[PDB]
């Protein structure tokens, strides 16, 4: 989680009161560099 | 929402609790209104019913024309001193919090409104938008 | 050719729509039923434009205009103003007015030829009405009612004023407008007639709850029925 | 933020702004309206004795005459001589509607 | 959306920033930040506060009358859309910022 | 009961005031909801695309341009902190070129020595 | 998986824009915090003996115990939470400059605010911008999950059309989107001649 | 004291009492109406609230007492 910032969004929500109207939204920016696979785990399905 | 309200109303910050004097924007002869109740308010235990722009209240005319006082008529808040949010993000407020006398079906007792009227209230009440010379 | 319609179950047609001779503005909201109820009576003959004015659905009371041009309040965003320009052909001037009485629909009651305005609108705005809309302007009240646009529905044929309009005030306003004036109601006894309906020379749309005598007087004074 | 500024400059206690007062002073009709005013049971002195610049009411002709000799009245008068600070001024200062600012200043200076 | 300018210090008030005050005259007062809003509520003159752009223009700290500063005005009468016109507008703005 | 009127305009000036009805209106077919071939209203497109609240109306496909290929193109709002709409102006090339002439004159006159 | 044992997986190979995702993270920690704000219990009247920021009566004559349900003071925050249905507003690309630019805003800027984020550096990498707030504070590992069900709200279907991203500074009342804009608004300083 | 709008009962007092006596109990004269009888009395007695307006309800309470 990097932080938050402000977004203007051109809202296309038919049936809404903000339909076809720009709306300012708060958003969260998550820094996501690529993750690299290093292993496998196999799960069996047991009565416990 | 209420009777005569056009469509839904979104959240805006509540400015006017019960017991709040608010100006009379219309020309019905009242000079200020005293909120005794708020339509639509939920039942939280110690929470005072509070009113905001575009909300219909029940108000007594406390000062003004004696033909209007000692009576409890519905009112519709048209201005507000508490800063609320507009979705095209801006927090705004008016210099005074004011309302207009309306019959419970939405019609204005007065024939005009003086001073600005918030667009959240003009949009919600067609008879307010139709009696307001200044919107936003 | 008076028609009954309700924008999302409201008889105030003139709040949610603007109608002139050569275009029609209808608010954005919910479905297309209001738009289509204008389109049935107009088709593609004149442009029917969905629009919002400052995001509100009250475009009829916010904007003022006739077949020659359209005025929009200073609160209308650049996107909405561009939308109105893109939608309407160049024969219709569009102007954003830097004027206090932003609800131009309430404040200006005009047809193609003459306009009535709030008695205290700015001189610059009077001049801009005279230039853009191409009308001669009069500061008047509809029997003491300053919001002339809401209390007077007007076309080139005739005009309808709010029922408490005095007889000599009807006469004086008819002289100014050069149309016959009558004082009646719309939407079953509403005195706010400008908000209660939209009208031009060949169409009038009123709220669904208009009484039949009220349509009779509307179609008389506004000369809707063909070959009257 | 403190105590005094929040006590004095609430939107409850907000007084008349300077450009509005400038426009009140602009024409002879508005000023002659503001001086010869209708009686008003709520306003001090029943609405007579108005100081146009300060936009506040005095209780009597003595309190108005004493008001016109005080540094508060001088401070308000000095604040109003030039060109009122409107949104024209805050717009042109960033390169925006600069032409209307300029010719507004010319109109104010010539009238 | 658009950038408004702070009624006090002429700074850009982007969407979601500052607050606005509306008088009984429908005159909106945008403010970039609570600093300018509070200085306005306190009736402080922005032309005597040195950190405002109004002071710097009035005193001559920055250039006021120029050809580059006339191009940005509030366009009341709109124009129809045109990709060539708007692309020339974007190129124009890139040129005007450099020259100014 | 003695206790229980259209005002006419005595002419003020000789200006021709006449009603306007455009030709495309007068040439129009009156609507008939009983045709198989009547005009397709907006509800009809709305009905076959999802319903009242689901039909996302494209406001763009009905406005009038010099080219339908830029019917759906996005007009930019912001660039480097400037309102594009407020710099937007017909004949912007004319003012820009006058600015360029004045500026290269300032250069050749020696303004940034 | 065998084919992937040292290859990376980019974030756009898992999520994409206009998708609702779940955010699973341990919330921000607040330490030992009392009932008045750990549970929202009303403050007792002013200058109540033994204090006013505490729950007043704890029990009846029976069950002769404090129940588990009575609100008591203790640790607030740092709890594990699963917050679901966060609409993805942008899946950014690290190499792509103008991360923070859109088709309405042509400024050619990345989503990194001026001065970077506060208590977190730049965004040099791929990023996920989700609508609204997320459990956990900044710097914190979060797990983003695909939605456990095919959501039937119309929000889960909408295409998101950003007009603008606020890249102004979060370290103050930031008024500029780029250092270039700040410089062009200020003018030249005394550091410059 | 608990009468919420005691300004309305004052025309009742003017009905019961006589003007000849009421001009004398309070040294005031020439009221056209009760609603202004209160205000002329209050200005006479200095029962003006902060801001120049008469303490109209309180003077009405005193008149009823």
């Amino acid at each position: 989680k990097a932080g938050m910032t402000t977004i203007v969004r051109d809202l296309d929500r038919p049936g809404s009161k903000f339909h076809k109207r720009e709306v300012v939204e708060a958003v969260t920016v998550v820094d996501t560099p690529p993750v690299v696979v290093v292993g496998v785990v196999g799960y069996v399905e047991t009565p416990r | 929402s209420g009777n005569g309200a056009q469509g839904t109303k979104f959240r805006i910050s509540l400015g006017l609790p019960v017991g709040a004097i608010m100006n009379c924007a219309d020309n019905s002869g009242a000079r200020n209104l005293y909120i005794i109740a708020v339509k639509g308010s939920g039942s939280r235990l110690n929470r005072l019913p509070a009113a905001s722009l575009g909300d219909m209240v029940m108000a007594t005319v406390k000062k003004g024309k004696p033909e209007l006082r000692k009576k409890v008529m519905p009112a519709i808040v048209v201005r507000q001193a508490k800063s609320w949010r507009r979705r095209d993000g801006v927090f705004l407020y008016f210099e005074d919090n004011a309302g207009v006398i309306a019959n419970p079906k939405g019609e204005m007792k007065g024939s005009a409104i003086t001073g600005p009227v918030g667009k959240e209230c003009a949009d919600l009440w067609p008879r307010v938008a139709s009696n307001s010379g200044v919107v936003v | 050719m008076a028609t009954r319609t309700q924008f999302e179950n409201s008889n105030e047609i003139g709040v949610f729509s603007k109608l002139t001779n050569t275009y029609c503005l209808v608010a954005v909201g919910g479905s297309e039923n209001f738009y289509s109820a204008f389109e049935a009576e107009l088709g593609d003959a004149i442009p029917i434009v969905h629009t919002t004015i400052a995001g509100t659905r009250i475009i009829g009371r916010m904007t003022a205009g006739n077949r020659r041009g359209l005025l929009v309040p200073t609160q209308t965003t650049d996107q909405e103003l561009q939308h109105l320009r893109n939608s309407l052909p160049d024969s219709v001037k569009i102007q954003r007015v830097e004027e206090r009485l932003s609800a131009l629909g309430n404040v200006i009651c005009c047809n193609d030829y003459v306009a009535l305005v709030h008695p205290d609108i700015d001189r610059e705005t009077e001049e801009l009405i005279s230039d853009v809309l191409g009308v001669e302007v009069f500061r008047q009240t509809i029997s003491g009612n300053i919001l002339v646009g809401s209390y007077c529905s007007l076309s080139n044929q005739g005009g309808l004023v709010h029922p408490q309009t005095s007889v000599q005030d009807q006469e004086e306003l008819s002289s100014l407008l050069q149309v016959p004036l009558v004082a009646g109601t719309v939407n079953r006894g509403s005195s706010v007639v400008g908000a209660g309906m939209v009208v031009n020379d060949y169409l009038a749309v009123t709220g669904l709850d208009t009484t039949a005598p009220e349509l009779s007087v509307i179609e008389s004074i506004f000369r809707l029925q063909d070959a009257q | 933020m403190g105590r005094y500024s929040v006590k004095r400059y609430k939107t409850k206690r907000r007084t008349r702004d300077l450009d509005l007062i400038y426009n009140d002073l602009s024409t002879k009709e508005s000023v002659q309206k503001l001086l010869n005013q209708p009686l008003d049971e709520t306003k001090p002195g029943l609405g007579q004795h108005y100081c146009i610049h300060c936009a506040k009411y005095m209780e009597t002709a003595i309190a108005l005459k004493t008001h016109l000799k005080g540094k508060v009245h001088k401070r308000r008068v000095k604040e109003l001589r030039g060109v009122p600070y409107t949104q024209e001024v805050s717009d042109a200062a960033a390169g925006y509607n600069l032409n209307k600012f300029l010719n507004r200043v010319q109109e104010i200076t010539q009238s | 959306m658009r950038i408004y300018q702070c009624h006090f210090c002429s700074s850009p008030c982007y969407p979601g920033h500052g607050i606005m005050f509306v008088r009984n005259d429908a005159k909106e007062f945008r403010f970039c930040r609570s600093k300018c809003h509070k200085a306005f509520k306190q009736r402080r003159n922005p032309r005597k506060l040195k950190w405002t752009k109004a002071f710097r223009k009035a005193a001559g700290k920055e250039l006021a009358v120029d050809s580059t500063l006339t191009f940005a005005q509030r366009r009341n009468v709109p124009v129809r859309y045109n990709r060539e016109l708007v692309a020339t507008t974007l190129k124009a703005m890139a040129r005007i910022e450099e020259i100014r | 009961s003695q206790s229980r009127h259209v005002a006419q305009p005595q002419a003020r000036d000789d200006v021709k005031r006449t009603p306007f009805i455009p030709e495309s209106v007068k040439n129009l077919k009156k609507y008939d909801p009983e045709d198989p071939n009547r005009r397709k209203l907006a509800r009809d497109i709305e009905a076959e695309n999802g319903g009242a609240g689901v039909f996302n109306v494209n406001l763009k496909d009905k406005y009038l341009l010099e080219d339908d290929e830029w019917k759906n193109d996005i007009m930019p709002e912001i660039l480097d902190g400037k309102n594009v709409y407020d710099f937007l102006d017909p004949e912007i090339a004319a003012k820009l070129q006058a600015l360029e002439e004045e500026e290269e004159k300032l250069e050749n006159e020696g303004f940034y020595n | 998986a065998r084919e992937h044992f040292e290859k990376t997986v980019a974030v756009d190979s898992v999520f994409e824009q206009n998708e609702m995702i779940d955010a699973i993270a341990v919330t921000k920690g607040h330490g030992f915090e009392g009932v008045t704000h750990r549970w929202g219990t009303k403050k007792l009247p002013r200058k109540t003996h033994r204090g006013l920021r505490k729950v007043a009566c704890i029990g009846a004559w029976h069950p002769a115990h404090v129940m588990w349900s009575v609100a008591r003071a203790g640790q607030r925050g740092y709890h594990s939470r699963t917050s679901i249905n966060h609409k993805i507003y942008r899946v950014g690309k690290g190499d792509d400059e103008a991360n923070g630019a859109t088709s309405f805003d042509r400024t050619k800027k990345t989503i990194t605010p001026m001065g970077g984020f506060v208590h977190y550096g730049e965004i040099k990498n791929d990023f996920i911008m989700v609508k609204g707030c997320i459990p956990g504070n900044r710097k914190r590992i979060v797990t983003l999950r695909k939605s456990l069900y095919t959501n039937t709200s119309r929000k889960a279907l909408e295409e998101v059309s950003l007009k603008w991203i606020d890249t102004a500074s979060k370290f103050g009342k930031g008024r500029f989107q780029t250092p270039a804009e700040k410089h062009a608004f200020m003018g030249t300083l005394k550091k410059d001649l | 004291e608990h009468v919420t709008h005691p300004e309305q009962y004052i025309p009742g007092v003017l009905k019961r009492c006589q003007v000849k006596h009421l001009e004398r109990t309070y040294e005031i004269s020439g009221w056209k109406d009760a609603t202004e009888f209160i205000e002329i009395l209050a200005r006479k007695q200095g029962r003006l609230l902060k801001g120049g307006e008469p303490d109209e309800s309180g003077v009405s309470k005193q008149i009823l007492n």
